[PDB]
């Protein structure tokens, strides 16, 4: 491969110090001060959980695996831990896109009042129960085999087609349609607000919204197009140099974990109004 | 001219009962109270917390029974709370939104309320169609409506904005005497033990006293800086205590006619919107403007205790007949009782 | 709990249910504030305490006139300040109660309840105003000082294109309201100047783009997005 | 003002069935619950349903579960029983009773006329002290009833009930709680008791006075009456 | 002026009967304060706590 062993594991506990302080302060932050409890912190604080949950998770297994190509865990682990890994990335990406939902409904139609806490609630358990309810074929689909020495867990499938359809419903439900309402939303925002120090600030807030879009596609697009290309093209089946793919794949999983790790900070921890509220609650 | 004449002998007349004040002040009571010992530090706990308003709450009103209560908000509706098990008994729609008064009748029957609409209305809680209905509208005043008490549940004492206290006749709804002197917008009204003597502030920094029964104002005391917004007597009828916009409460004696006491420290710089006494007046308790409420003590002049937890400004204060709650109004719609 | 409870309990619930509906109704529509001097027009703005209720885009209002009580305003503004705008007409034909009108405005501004609601102006009488300074009988001068230097900022609002003078006197008086509208607020809150006829009716749909713009500003302000 | 007129008599098979309709005027019909209570004429009242506010919670009496309808229609105010399954112990007299419920609230204030139905041929148990005692007017007379359970809750309020019953006439409330008499009741009538017993005092008896008085609980559904002392005048 | 005259009779009225009447000390009015709160400082439950068996808001 190549010589990037030391500054590999560098960046990734890095990734890992820096998601976990900050969820654990923005979480601490809310649940202390009484003054920030309100519907736009409710997703917040599931974007928070929902990335204290990936980050204890699918880093040091998804890390570990990469790093040898060995499944140091149970049929019983195999088989739950995926499952739980899945639904807390696919249950961010909703989130992401709930959130770009409600500024989009905020901004371009204020009149109409809407976002209240028990619709809040409604999205998060529907964003939850859907997230549950499409990654039970992850959760069954799972298994553990040992090749002669070596142990992975791979899928088995019965047939050639079951196995293609699920991937790209996967595809399709966990960047498709979220990166499509997200991107039409922060057009429109972007449309509404861009086209005199009023202007000025609300310019600078359009193009602060517009790179977190464009920072979710950046590191959300690698992984999801090798997946699509290894499972339903049948691409690298027969692969000579695996170094290759899995450095492709570390690079990619490095790039949703420094995402997952960004977003807490990205969304509201530069922001004027919350960087105060916040040493306002702490100091 | 007469004029001229009139003011100088204003002006004598006030050296003249200020000498004759300053001729009783022998002591003072913080000096008097220096070797009583201190009340210490006060935690008190909020034990319930009576959700289900919508809008600012502007007053609360504690039953005789000490369970029931009377809170009105700019949402427009009064609503009766099981104080202890939280349940809503009544929910009363207004025709005006707009009220910052409200009183529970001592039989319990009737409950008043009333605001920026001139007009102190009367609901009867205990008939026989099951709900509640619209007893009496008491119209005649020219300035919106500040506190109301009820006088044996047929007389009631309404104070309004137009610088004047007015005594009225729940059965036929005409003024039976009407209290003048006050320059400023009256705020705030205190029945005395007695049900006999009351008291008034109003936005110019004097609290009067009114006999009632004559209706010819009986004292008077000066001293705050700015706007009084409450008043409430000590419970043995003889003083009471002024809360006013200036960050300061201040306690009245009737007999001493003058200050006896000034609540204030340096860190406090807020209005005061609610005051109330305890079961035995050792405690005072005072609504400020910086989302909490301190708990003086009312012979030490210092801070027992806080109490805090509202998240806007504290409108209504008031402590049961019991003794054993304090339930603290707030604009969050938020009703905690404290014990 | 017993059986009378367990009914309590049901009825509490179901006034609860009662009460959250009403007040949903009631968080679905806007609040402004009304205020202004004698004869400015505050009634036919829009066409104890007088209440309005119009509706724009399927969106509905309440103006709260405030006629009943007397001059004495310093003590019950606390109870409209969770309104959602504040419309402030001034009555810009006659020069001699401006600076009322500007010192009024000034207090308004300034109030300490009032630290966070947007405040709408309409200059109104403008059809007066122009006829009178076109006359030339009585002259601003006489009363502002400051209008003999004050020249016009190059920018033609009206479409006619009348007198420049009258342009330029309108201008000015707005051009006061502006300054002491910003020379303080921290911008929490920003003015809408507007000018209106007396027949004028295209008022609604100002107030409904304003308060647009509020409630944009508002929703920006609580959503971080600052 | 306030009526409550029954509908729904005659004469019935068993095996049937017919609609009872109580309507409901001069009061707020959508606050107020409702039951309905049976009187056979040789055995005294008996508790048969009860419909809440705004068609809640509903309640059946064992010997009378799964047979009965009832129905609720708060716009019309009015009532609804359905009567299905007819048999020759349904032949009784059934009354319709007002109720509401909150912390100071008078539960049984209001009976109605009541229908009479015909046909063709655990729980708490109370028992009445006695059926028959001779009185005469301007003495007191005092009446004891007795629950197989302590009717105190926890709470502190205990739920035994009085009602007399004029000859001819509907029942009404005397005093609720034991302790509190109803509206419009005279202060010559007085109850206490602990536990499982109780007393109902009458200070002096009256012509008015002469009827059936009957003892009920609302500690726990289903609701049970007592036997019935009769007074005769004497 | 009438309301001048109004407000000298009320004053001269209002200050002769507070004058002319038993102005109680300072000294014995706190003292009769001082002792009404000690009289019922045993009874104030917010001064003396009481035991949650006592209290009717116990969760
Ligand atoms: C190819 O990667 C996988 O699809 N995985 C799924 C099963 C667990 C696998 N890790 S493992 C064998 O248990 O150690 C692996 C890791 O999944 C975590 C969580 C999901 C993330 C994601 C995947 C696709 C699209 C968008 C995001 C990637 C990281
Ligand atoms: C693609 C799959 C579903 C997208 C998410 C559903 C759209 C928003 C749901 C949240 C809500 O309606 O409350
Ligand atoms: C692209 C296909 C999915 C499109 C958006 C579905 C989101 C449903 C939520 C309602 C918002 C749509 C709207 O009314 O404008």
């Amino acid at each position: 491969p190549k010589e990037y062993e030391w500054v590999l594991i560098a960046g990734y506990i890095i990734v890992f110090v820096v998601a976990l302080i900050g969820n654990v302060l923005v979480c601490v932050a809310v649940w202390k001060n009484h003054h920030m409890r309100t519907v736009t912190n409710y997703f917040i604080v599931n974007l928070s959980l929902a990335d204290v949950l990936v980050t204890i998770t699918c880093l040091p297994a998804t890390l570990v695996v990469d790093i040898t190509e060995t499944w140091f865990f149970g049929q019983s682990l195999c088989k739950v831990i995926p499952y739980l890994q899945t639904v807390s990335v696919s249950v961010s990406v909703l989130t992401l896109s709930c959130i770009a939902l409600d500024r989009w409904y905020a901004i371009c139609h204020p009149l109409m009042f809407k976002s209240t806490a028990k619709r809040a609630r409604n999205s998060i358990v529907i964003i939850w129960i859907v997230s549950c309810i499409i990654m039970i074929p992850q959760a069954i689909v799972m298994e553990c085999s040992t090749v002669f020495l070596f142990t992975v867990c791979d899928e088995r499938w019965g047939g050639e087609i079951y196995p293609k359809m699920y991937h790209i419903c996967f595809f399709l439900v966990t960047y498709m349609a979220p990166l499509c309402l997200m991107v039409l939303a922060y057009l429109q925002i972007f449309r509404k607000l861009w086209c005199i120090k009023q202007i000025r600030a609300r310019r600078k807030t359009a193009r602060m919204l517009m790179v977190v879009l464009l920072v979710f596609a950046i590191c959300y697009l690698p992984i999801s197009i090798l997946n699509v290309l290894k499972r339903v093209f049948g691409m690298f089946a027969h692969t000579e140099d695996r170094e290759t793919v899995y450095a492709w794949f570390t690079f990619s999983h490095w790039l949703v974990y420094a995402n997952s790790a960004a977003n807490p900070i990205i969304y509201n921890f530069l922001s004027g109004k919350f960087r105060e509220e916040f040493k306002a609650a702490f100091s | 001219s007469e004029l001229d004449q009139l003011r100088q002998e204003a002006e004598q007349l006030k050296n003249q009962i200020r000498d004759a004040r300053k001729a009783c002040a022998d002591a003072t009571l913080s000096q008097i109270t220096n070797n009583i010992d201190p009340v210490g530090r006060i935690q008190m706990r909020t034990r319930r917390t009576l959700r289900g308003h919508l809008a600012k709450i502007y007053a609360m009103h504690w039953g005789t029974d000490s369970r029931l209560l009377v809170s009105a908000s700019q949402d427009g509706k009064l609503i009766i709370w099981d104080s202890y098990t939280t349940n809503k008994v009544h929910a009363i729609p207004l025709r005006s939104s707009w009220v910052m008064t409200c009183a529970y009748a001592p039989s319990g029957n009737y409950v008043a309320c009333g605001g920026l609409d001139n007009i102190c209305s009367i609901y009867n809680l205990k008939t026989r169609e099951g709900n509640v209905r619209v007893s009496r509208e008491l119209a005649g005043h020219t300035g919106y409506l500040s506190c109301c008490r009820f006088l044996d549940d047929n007389q009631i004492v309404t104070s309004s904005g137009d610088t004047t206290c007015a005594l009225w006749d729940i059965e036929t709804g005409q003024q039976t005497t009407t209290f003048t002197g006050h320059t400023g917008d009256v705020m705030s009204l205190s029945l005395a033990p007695d049900t006999r003597l009351f008291v008034s502030g109003a936005c110019d920094a004097s609290a009067k006293l009114w006999d009632v029964r004559e209706g010819m104002c009986r004292q008077t005391f000066t001293g705050h800086e700015s706007d009084i917004n409450a008043i409430c007597f000590f419970p043995n009828g003889n003083a009471f205590a002024t809360g006013s916009d200036d960050a300061t409460c201040r306690l009245f004696d009737l007999r001493a006619d003058q200050e006896l006491m000034t609540y204030s420290h340096d860190n406090i710089i807020c209005g005061i919107t609610s005051v109330s006494f305890s079961k035995s007046g050792r405690l005072l308790l005072a609504g400020y403007d910086d989302f909490n409420c301190n708990v003086w003590d009312a012979l030490k002049a210092d801070r027992a205790g806080v109490l805090a937890g509202h998240d806007n400004r504290v409108s209504c204060l008031g402590v049961t007949d019991d003794g054993m709650a304090v339930a603290t109004g707030s604009w969050d719609s938020f009703l905690k009782i404290w014990n | 709990l017993s059986a009378e409870d367990k009914a309590a309990v049901e009825r509490s619930k179901m006034i609860d249910r009662n009460l959250r509906e009403d007040g949903e109704k009631a968080r679905r529509t806007l609040r402004l504030l009304l205020l202004g001097a004698d004869n400015s027009g505050k009634s036919t703005i829009v066409k104890g305490i007088f209440e309005t209720k119009f509706q724009v885009d399927k969106v509905n209002f309440h103006m709260f006139d405030v006629g009943g009580q007397r001059d004495e305003r310093r003590k019950w503004i606390q109870c409209f300040n969770d309104v959602t705008a504040i419309i402030f007409v001034v009555d810009s034909s006659d020069y001699n109660r401006l600076q009322e009108a500007l010192n009024d405005f000034k207090s308004i501004w300034n109030n300490r309840w009032l630290r966070t609601i947007s405040v709408i102006l309409f200059l109104n009488k403008q059809d007066l105003l122009a006829e009178k300074v076109l006359a030339g009988k009585s002259k601003i001068e006489d009363y502002f000082p400051e209008f003999a230097r004050y020249t016009t900022p190059e920018d033609a609002t009206p479409e006619p294109g009348e007198d420049p003078r009258v342009t330029r006197a309108k201008y000015f008086i707005r051009k006061e309201f502006v300054d002491i509208s910003t020379a303080s607020g921290d911008g929490r809150h920003i003015c809408y100047p507007h000018f209106t006829c007396a027949v004028d009716t295209e008022n609604a749909r100002r107030i409904f783009n304003d308060c647009k713009d509020i409630i944009l500003q508002m929703n920006l302000r609580e959503y971080n997005l600052v | 003002d306030v009526q409550l007129v029954e509908s729904g008599g005659g004469l019935v098979q068993p095996g049937g069935s017919r609609k009872l309709s109580c309507s409901a005027s001069g009061f707020a019909f959508s606050s107020f619950g409702m039951h309905w209570v049976r009187q056979a004429p040789e055995k005294g009242l008996e508790w048969v349903a009860y419909i809440s506010s705004g068609s809640g919670t509903i309640y059946y009496a064992d010997t009378v579960k799964g047979r009965f309808t009832i129905s609720r229609d708060d716009p019309k105010n009015t009532l609804f029983l359905q009567m299905t399954s007819l048999r020759s112990e349904d032949t009784a007299m059934y009354y319709c009773v007002r109720s509401i419920y909150y912390y100071g609230s008078s539960p049984f204030d209001f009976w109605g006329q009541g229908t009479t139905l015909t046909v063709s041929s655990s729980d708490i148990v109370m028992t009445q002290a006695t059926s028959s005692v001779p009185v005469t007017p301007g003495e007191s007379v005092s009446i004891s009833c007795r629950s197989s359970k302590s009717l105190l809750h926890s709470n502190g309020n205990t739920y035994l009930y009085w009602f007399l019953q004029r000859p001819g006439q509907s029942p009404q409330l005397l005093i609720y709680r034991m302790s509190n008499l109803a509206s419009g009741v005279p202060d010559r009538f007085s109850g206490s008791g602990s536990g499982t017993a109780f007393t109902l005092t009458i200070s002096r008896l009256e012509a008015e006075d002469v009827g059936v008085y009957y003892c009920m609980q609302h500690l726990e559904y289903p609701l049970t009456f007592g036997a019935g002392t009769k007074l005769e005048l004497k | 002026n009438t309301a001048s005259i109004a407000q000298a009779r009320k004053l001269v009225e209002q200050l002769k009967m507070e004058a002319n009447i038993d102005r109680i000390k300072v000294s014995k009015a706190a003292a009769d304060l001082m002792a009404y709160c000690e009289a019922h400082a045993k009874e104030d439950p917010l001064l003396t706590p009481v035991p949650a068996s006592e209290n009717p808001f116990r969760e």
